[PDB]
């Protein structure tokens, strides 16, 4: 179960990279 | 791992340099692909980039002098969009 932080740290980013 | 998901932040007067704010493997790398598309976050395929990422940076660590120069790539990339 994700934490309650993670949305929020998506929304704040600037980029995400993936393997 | 199967699946890698670095999440990156840098805002200029802020962060030094980029800083790694949030990573997961299988699942929640998964999750968090998701949900970036989700929030219209830019996704970037880059398997080696994000696999050196996931070894060596940890959440909540500024990345050091090997990735300033492709995670500056990156960034432009992302930022060109």
């Amino acid at each position: 179960i994700q934490s309650g932080s993670l949305a929020n740290n998506i929304k704040k980013s600037t980029v995400i990279v993936k393997n | 791992p199967t699946h890698i998901a670095i999440c990156l932040y840098y805002k200029l007067g802020e962060t030094p340099l980029p800083l790694v704010i949030e990573t997961g493997k299988d699942a929640k790398a998964l999750q968090i692909i998701k949900l970036a598309e989700l929030y219209d976050i830019p996704v970037i395929e880059d398997i080696p980039l994000a696999t050196s990422l996931y070894k060596n940076i940890h959440k909540g660590q500024y990345i050091t002098e090997d990735f300033f120069e492709p995670v500056a790539q990156l960034i432009r990339i992302a930022i060109d969009l």
